[PDB]
């Protein structure tokens, strides 16, 4: 995801 | 992640202490101290668990990195003694390696 | 050691204040938890199961459930462990009976043509698989060999029976 | 000339069983092989079934751990018998060297025993993860069987006049004691859980703390070896790579570390002391005794690990001295004098004199130190963190106090908040550096002692130079902290001024008064910059001292030993054992100053906390 | 004290007395062998083989003795069995033949045709015994009574109004990951019921509907499920009073979870009971199946934990009247 | 496949020699007692019941053995039954049952009635389904008798007295  | 979790968890706790002193008359007036006591315990638990995970992760790295260092010692010691029994390293470079 | 011991003092006069959370969207993170997948495979992870050995007591249900490569490993290891175990016994009884030392013509070894541990292991193969290459017999000199022969045959037949049942 | 169990000398005469079946020194070794291979060939099918069950259907993902009685001492006996089994392997490899061919009866039984011990703790763990102690019968017969066989071996050695001179006699005797002390552990499990020969088993449920659905910091409920190397952390760390660490992803901490549980323990100490002792106030010394009585049972444990880690840390330079001493002298003999029944017994002195054996022992010694040191660290940190929770709860309890102008006019809410934060954090940090005051004196004393033995009076001159870097670092660090205090108490005014002259941005911008106030702030910034220059000077002296005290000590050491002393000519063994000692002594010498400062600040913090905790209350 | 019809973990607890035996408990030897414990089966396994080996060992020894081949030691004679010198050799020869090892040092010559006949008999007997023991072992490795012990029935059962109707609930859950196909749940009320006509039935087992969505008994059990029975006028629990629910009460709610294990294909029953004391009134079960990051999560720690809830303190019959009157 | 035979286990299932017809709850029901001798259970034990008669339909059919099915009068209407003690297997004679015109006089030996009873189920020791068949000629039916209670209460547990099984 964006966090990753 | 754990480092931020540490800091951002001890920020509300100290803030809670300040607020409780200011309205100490108000809190004791409502006879509603147990709810703020539980708020303290919840904040204290949220801080201690973050601190303990940071500690345990730091110790995890240290143990694993020191085992890699210990493996270096065994490899260096074995090969250096072998080379100094046959190729005649002259026993000086061997100690300069082991140290 | 940037802060190995110097992090003890605290200023307690920091200017840190509220900041934007920038939390990730919950819709993307949250996905419908299917009870069962499209083709079986119930996606219901169990938790906090109290283990009382129930899963390891029914060893035969476990053996059939396992994948074929794991069953092959257990098949191979069961036979090979029994073969090696009785090879140790056969080698050690020969070396205790003192029949591989002398080479004397009047001494009659309790297991003919035992010269090493490879011979003992080959003899263990022959007994339990029931090949009997004839070059390693059992004489009548020590009755302990007959007892071990009985035990090895019975153990081999039990193991073969159990592995046959699991395969079927 | 093949690989033979008892060798091939004298036309295989080692195999004659004419005199006795159990009097043949090679047959007792053959017997000792049996119990180890028996365990392997009964447990490997079981272990592979378990591994398959984990792969194909791991139903109990969060399976609770049930540790049998005698579980910590179980593991430590396995660790110390692994040590002696490595030593037996080393002795076997070292004794067979003086024969025409490898004997194989000196290090095959020990090698298979080493693998059997590893597999017998793997099997024990697989029988502890899932509570099922009937399968432990296989382990009880195994241990007693091994204890029998080498007991036969031990008594034979004593008949043949071996004695304690031969090393393998000592190793076998010690190992026999190990097997007896671990068979006793197995029958202890029999006695408690009553599963074999008793009418009804006494089952036990896993502790409620692990039974809670969300508990990820499962450190207490873990087998001893995964507590040492923090193996349980691996899965958590791997998860952190994909999914972030949310405050709901972090654990709910166990009962043992809950704030209220530690608060109850601290209250028990306070109440018990204040009742059994007629000390009317709960003053500074009362709180000091309370902390000791409440957390001593763990603080002592941390100190014990730290002391063991220190004594094992001094086994690196010393083994180096041995290795390099053996590495010279042209290796003229390298032969085992003792001969017994056609077999050679390596003497104890001939054992710790070899090079490969000493290097393997050095590796094992490091494995113990690097784990004891980290284990000591964790116990100190956990006790300190539990202290923080209990002390914070205790402070907040007395807040529930009278709002008189005497009390509230003396310690405002800012003061009490600073008291909580500053004092408790540095009191916690005292409990971190607390095992140091018990160990670091021992470290320095024992270091100086054995550094004198290695080299001599010149080593004491070098030790004096290093031991003359704790007072120097102390004065510099005090000056550094004073400079930091001045710099920080100046930037406070600057930050308040900047906040005051930036909150009203619109008013200053409208009146064209943006740059003038900027310069008014830059003046105070320049003053703070001068203060920070003093701070930078006092922190550069510390970097210099830390990275130049050892080198100056080394130069003084060797120059004195050669020029002034001329007692003994330098050797590579001496000159590098001493140098390695210097590194291991420089590490704690610098940090000793910080330990002293922490202890001083801890006393002042408890003085603050006792002037508060005994203030005017509100009412009954 | 109090007599249990069945135990909590199945184990039907009824003592059968005064049975006339026609030999049935030994006439079907194969079902008896499968019932036997594994240590006892091993004993009979060993004894069957060893008795056959020793019986034929006597035959081979005795035929050799009659043929005069072990006594003299004169090489002019040709023994019917090679190298039979003693009874130990005869016993070893039996081992070689019946297990079919054949160490070669004890062959069979042609001299006496009785040996050939005995060789035929010994081989046939060895193959029959091996076949029979294999069959017993295969039916003992297909046993699924240890899998039945992984079916979990909650220790205590509760009664609470669901949809306004006072229903007797129950939780049953599975531990193994492998399904149980065609899981059928029956339920009975073991009670001493007297009819108006003077009948006195000691254990009158009355079946119970399971309040299924289609009226059947089938259930698809993966996570723990609530198994509730709706107490209506047609149910024998329609006169249950909470004060009539103590220990010395003539109640027992038998539960029978049938089904076929997919890993092998053998139908299995899981049995349990619920004495009146183990019935709890006016409680409910704590929900179990949470919803974690990826999939569902079942917490078996709270499997049997119960929480209280307000409830009418009256029978089910008195509840139909407390509602009909209000509606009227 | 011959060691997994379960007909010799079906020989251990016991049916009362003669069945009775006696009132229960006012209605007149055909009672029957079935018992098991072995300690092991029979999973999914199902019981059927049929009335073999010679039926002449109004249209002119004459079926020599017309097998009319019979309800078991279970609490849920099904056929499944759980059998540890000896059970009473009673069928209530309602207006829809073909026994709705039985008489004590018409129940003598020279009467063309037979009551087949088919007990089924899967043995647990082997997993093989079985049957247990029996019949009751019109002479082996006793009008107006009730079976003796059999499951006496022992101190420890329940004791079943098989001696009075058929009394
Ligand atoms: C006095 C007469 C009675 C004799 C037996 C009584 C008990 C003997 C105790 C000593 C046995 C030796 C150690 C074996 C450890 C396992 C023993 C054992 O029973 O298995 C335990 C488990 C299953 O147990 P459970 O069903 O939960 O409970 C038992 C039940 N309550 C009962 O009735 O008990 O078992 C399993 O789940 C089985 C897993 C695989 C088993 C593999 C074992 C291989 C053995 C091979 C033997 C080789 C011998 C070779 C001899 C050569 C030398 C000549
Ligand atoms: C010169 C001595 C060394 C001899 C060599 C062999 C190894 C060491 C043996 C000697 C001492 C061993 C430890 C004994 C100390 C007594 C207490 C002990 O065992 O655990 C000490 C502590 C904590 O334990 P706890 O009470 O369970 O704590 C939580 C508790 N349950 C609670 O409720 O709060 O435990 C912890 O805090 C966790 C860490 C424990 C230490 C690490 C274990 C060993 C790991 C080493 C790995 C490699 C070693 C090499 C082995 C093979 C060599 C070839
Ligand atoms: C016309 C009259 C009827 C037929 C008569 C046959 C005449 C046979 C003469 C020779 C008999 C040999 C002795 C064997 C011992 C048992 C013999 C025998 O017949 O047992 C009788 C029974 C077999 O069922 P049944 O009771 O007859 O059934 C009838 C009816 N259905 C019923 O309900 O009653 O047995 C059983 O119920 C089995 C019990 C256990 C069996 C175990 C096997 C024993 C041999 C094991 C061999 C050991 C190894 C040695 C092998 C050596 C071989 C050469
Ligand atoms: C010639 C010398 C003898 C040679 C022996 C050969 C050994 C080869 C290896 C072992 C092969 C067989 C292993 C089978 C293990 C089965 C495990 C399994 O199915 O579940 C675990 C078992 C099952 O519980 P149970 O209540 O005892 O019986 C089942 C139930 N009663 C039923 O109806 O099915 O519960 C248990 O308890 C585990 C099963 C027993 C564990 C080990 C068996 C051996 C124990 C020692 C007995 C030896 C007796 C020999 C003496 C001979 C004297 C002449
Ligand atoms: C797949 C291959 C299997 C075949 C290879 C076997 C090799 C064994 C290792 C070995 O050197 O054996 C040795 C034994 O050593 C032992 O007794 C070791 C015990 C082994 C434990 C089980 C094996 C794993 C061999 O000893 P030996 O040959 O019996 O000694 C006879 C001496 N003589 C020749 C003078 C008479
Ligand atoms: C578990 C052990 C396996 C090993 C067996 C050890 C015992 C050997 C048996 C034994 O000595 O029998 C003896 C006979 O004895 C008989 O005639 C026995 C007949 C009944 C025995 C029933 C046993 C059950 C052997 O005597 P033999 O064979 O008649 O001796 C003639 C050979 N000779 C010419 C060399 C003298
Ligand atoms: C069970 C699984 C195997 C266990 C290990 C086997 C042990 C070795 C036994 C060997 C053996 O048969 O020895 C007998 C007893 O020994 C003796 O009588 C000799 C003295 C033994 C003292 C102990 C007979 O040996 P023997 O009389 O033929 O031996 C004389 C020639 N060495
Ligand atoms: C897990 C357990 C691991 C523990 C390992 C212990 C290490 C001990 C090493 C001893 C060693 O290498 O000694 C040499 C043995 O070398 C040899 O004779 C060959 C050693 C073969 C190693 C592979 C003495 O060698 P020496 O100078 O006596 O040489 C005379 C040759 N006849
Ligand atoms: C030197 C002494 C080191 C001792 C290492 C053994 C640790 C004992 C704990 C369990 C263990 O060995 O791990 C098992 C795999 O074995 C292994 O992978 C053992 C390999 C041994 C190498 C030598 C898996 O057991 P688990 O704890 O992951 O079981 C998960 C249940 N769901
Ligand atoms: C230096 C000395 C050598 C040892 C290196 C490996 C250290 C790991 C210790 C073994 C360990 O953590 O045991 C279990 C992991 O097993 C394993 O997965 C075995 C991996 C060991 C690799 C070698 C933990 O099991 P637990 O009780 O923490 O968890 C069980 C619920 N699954
Ligand atoms: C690096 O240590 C030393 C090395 C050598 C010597 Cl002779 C002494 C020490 C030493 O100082 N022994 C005290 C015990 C100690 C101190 C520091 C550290 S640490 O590595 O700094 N880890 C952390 O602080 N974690 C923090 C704890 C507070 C909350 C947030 C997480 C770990 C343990
Ligand atoms: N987590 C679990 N895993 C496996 N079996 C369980 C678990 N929890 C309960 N059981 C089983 O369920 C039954 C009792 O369930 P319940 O939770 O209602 O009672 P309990 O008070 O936990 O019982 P007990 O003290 O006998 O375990 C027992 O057979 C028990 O072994
Ligand atoms: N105690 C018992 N044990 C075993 N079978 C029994 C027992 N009592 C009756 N039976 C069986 O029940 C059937 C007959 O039962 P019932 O008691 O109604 O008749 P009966 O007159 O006692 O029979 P009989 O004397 O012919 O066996 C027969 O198959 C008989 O074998
Ligand atoms: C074994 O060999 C050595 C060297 O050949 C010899 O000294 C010793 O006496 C021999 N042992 C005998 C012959 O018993």
């Amino acid at each position: 995801l964006s966090s990753v | 992640d754990l480092q931020q979790l540490d800091d951002t968890t001890q920020l509300p706790l100290v803030s809670h202490f300040a607020e409780t002193v200011e309205g100490l008359t108000t809190i004791r007036a409502f006879r509603y101290e147990a709810r703020f006591q539980q708020k303290l315990l919840e904040y204290t638990d949220s801080n201690n668990i973050a601190s303990l995970f940071l500690t345990a992760a730091n110790r995890w790295l240290e143990v694993c990195m020191e085992y890699i260092g210990a493996c270096v010692v065994l490899i260096a010691a074995a090969t250096s003694i072998s080379n100094s029994l046959h190729r005649e390293l002259s026993a000086g470079l061997v100690g300069l390696g082991l140290t | 050691m940037l802060s190995r011991k110097g992090i003890i003092p605290e200023e307690y006069v920091l200017t840190r204040l509220a900041e934007d959370p920038t939390e990730p969207r919950y819709r993307t993170r949250e996905r419908r938890a299917r009870f069962v997948s499209k083709k079986g495979n119930c996606n219901v992870a169990h938790k906090n199961i109290r283990e009382q050995g129930r899963f390891l007591q029914d060893v035969f249900t476990t053996l059939v459930d396992l994948k074929w490569p794991h069953t092959l490993l257990i098949f191979t290891m069961s036979f090979l462990c029994s073969w090696l175990l009785f090879a140790m016994v056969w080698w050690l009884i020969a070396f205790a009976h003192g029949d591989l030392a002398p080479g004397e013509g009047t001494n009659v070894p309790c297991v003919t043509s035992i010269h090493s541990f490879s011979s003992a292991f080959l003899f263990s193969i022959e007994v339990q698989v029931t090949i009997g290459f004839g070059g390693r017999m059992v004489t009548e000199e020590c009755p302990l060999a007959i007892l071990i022969l009985i035990v090895q045959n019975i153990v081999g037949l039990m193991i073969n029976a159990i592995m046959l049942g699991c395969i079927f | 000339m093949p690989l033979a169990f008892c060798g091939t000398e004298n036309h295989s005469a080692a195999y004659r069983v004419d005199q006795g079946v159990l009097n043949n020194g090679c047959f007792v070794d053959a017997l000792n092989v049996v119990p180890h291979v028996f365990l392997l060939f009964i447990t490997f099918p079981i272990l592979f079934i378990g591994w398959g069950s984990q792969s194909s259907k791991v139903h109990i993902h969060h399976s609770t751990w049930l540790h049998f009685p005698g579980h910590n001492l179980r593991w430590i006996l396995t660790f110390i018998l692994l040590f002696v089994l490595v030593c037996e392997i080393a002795e076997g490899i070292l004794s067979d060297g003086v024969t025409e061919s490898r004997h194989l009866h000196l290090y095959m039984p020990a090698g298979m025993a080493f693998m059997a011990a590893i597999t017998s703790v793997v099997y024990y763990h697989n029988i502890e993860t899932s509570n099922f102690p009937k399968l432990l019968i296989a382990l009880l017969i195994y241990w007693t069987l091994a204890f029998i066989t080498k007991t036969i071996k031990f008594v034979k050695f004593y008949d043949h006049a071996i004695g304690f001179s031969q090393l393998r006699f000592c190793l076998t005797g010690l190992l026999v004691i190990l097997y007896g002390m671990l068979l006793l552990v197995e029958v202890n499990v029999i006695r408690v859980r009553r599963y074999i020969f008793f009418k009804t088993p006494r089952e036990v449920k896993p502790p409620e703390d692990l039974q809670d659905l969300g508990v990820r910091f499962l450190q207490p409920f873990v087998n001893l070896l995964s507590k040492g190397t923090y193996w349980w952390m691996n899965a958590f760390i791997k998860t952190a790579h994909k999914k972030p660490i949310d405050l709901r992803a972090i654990a709910k901490l166990p009962i043992a570390m809950r704030a209220l549980t530690n608060y109850q323990r601290l209250c028990v100490a306070f109440d018990a002391q204040a009742r059994k002792d007629t000390q009317s106030p709960q003053g500074a010394r009362a709180i000091w005794r309370a902390l000791c009585h409440a957390f001593g049972r763990r603080l002592i444990l941390s100190s014990t690990f730290r002391i063991l880690a220190d004594l094992l840390g001094f086994a690196g330079p010393l083994c180096i001295f041995g290795i390099v001493d053996h590495l010279g002298k042209e290796n003229h003999v390298f032969q085992p004098k003792t001969q017994f029944l056609g077999v050679y017994f390596v003497s104890s002195q001939e054992f710790l004199g070899n090079a490969y054996v000493l290097a393997v022992l050095l590796f094992l010694a490091l494995l113990l130190q690097r784990t004891f040191l980290q284990a000591s660290y964790y116990v100190a940190i956990e006790t300190g963190i539990n202290l923080r929770g209990a002390i914070q709860t205790k402070i907040y309890n007395k807040i529930m106090m009278s709002t008189s102008n005497l009390s509230m006019g003396e310690m405002t809410a800012g003061q009490i908040c600073n008291l909580v934060a500053i004092d408790t954090n540095q009191l916690m940090w005292f409990f971190f550096l607390c095992p140091n005051l018990w160990t670091m004196p021992v470290q320095i004393i024992v270091g100086v002692i054995l550094l004198y033995y290695i080299l001599g009076v010149s080593a004491l001159i070098g030790a004096a130079v290093i031991i003359l870097l704790a007072p120097v670092q102390y004065f510099v660090a005090t000056k550094l902290s004073q400079a930091q205090r001045t710099t920080l108490e100046h930037s406070n005014e600057r930050l308040k001024q900047t906040n005051e002259m930036l909150r009203g941005m619109k008013l200053l911008k409208l009146y064209a008064w943006e740059s003038i106030f900027c310069s008014r702030v830059e003046v105070t910034r320049r003053k703070e910059m001068t203060s920070l220059r003093a701070f930078a000077v006092y922190t550069s002296i510390s970097i210099f001292m830390n990275t130049a005290i050892p080198i100056a000590a080394v130069l003084i050491t060797f120059v004195g030993h050669v020029s002034f002393f001329k007692e003994s000519d330098l050797s590579p063994s001496v000159a590098f054992a001493s140098l390695s000692l210097f590194h291991i002594l420089v590490t704690p010498l610098f940090l000793l100053s910080s330990v002293v400062r922490s202890t001083v600040k801890a006393l002042v913090s408890v003085q603050k906390l006792s002037e508060f905790l005994s203030s005017a209350e509100i009412r009954e | 004290r109090r007599a249990r019809f069945v135990s909590k973990k199945g184990n039907c607890n009824v003592a059968h007395k005064n049975i006339r035996e026609q030999g049935r408990f030994l006439q079907d030897v194969f079902t008896t062998l499968v019932d036997l414990k594994w240590p006892h089966t091993l004993l009979i396994f060993t004894m069957s083989f060893l008795c056959s080996w020793l019986l034929f060992a006597m035959v081979w020894w005795l035929i050799a003795f009659a043929h005069g081949d072990l006594a003299p030691g004169e090489g002019t004679n040709v023994p019917c069995v090679t190298s039979i010198h003693s009874f130990s050799s005869a016993f070893l020869f039996s081992i070689e033949v019946q297990v079919t090892i054949g160490f070669g040092g004890r062959m069979v010559t042609e001299e006496c045709p009785l040996a050939i006949l005995i060789l035929i008999v010994q081989n046939i007997v060895g193959l029959m015994i091996n076949a029979i023991m294999l069959g017993c072992i295969f039916m003992k490795t297909a046993q699924a009574h240890r899998r039945a012990e992984t079916l979990i029935f909650s220790k205590h059962a509760v009664i609470t109004l669901r949809h306004g109707r006072l229903c007797f609930m129950l939780r049953v859950g599975d531990l193994r990951k492998s399904m149980i196909i065609s899981a059928t749940i029956h339920m009975q009320v073991v009670r001493k019921t007297t009819s108006p006509e003077g009948e006195v039935v000691p254990l009158h087992q009355v079946d119970i509907p399971m309040e299924n969505g289609v009226g059947g008994n089938s259930i698809f059990l993966v996570a723990p499920l609530i198994i509730y029975h709706v107490i209506d006028s047609n149910s024998p629990l329609y006169d249950l009073a909470p004060s009539d629910l103590h220990h010395h009460q003539d109640l027992e709610i038998i539960v029978i979870l049938e089904g076929v294990v997919e890993t092998t294909g053998i139908t299995t029953q899981a049995r349990t009971s619920y004495l009146a004391d183990e019935i709890l009134w006016g409680q409910r079960f704590v929900p179990i199946v949470a919803e974690e990051d990826g999939r569902y999560s079942v917490d078996y720690s709270k499997f049997g934990n119960t929480v209280k809830v307000p409830t009418p303190l009256c029978t089910a019959r008195q509840l139909d009247e407390d509602r009909s009157l209000l509606d009227a």
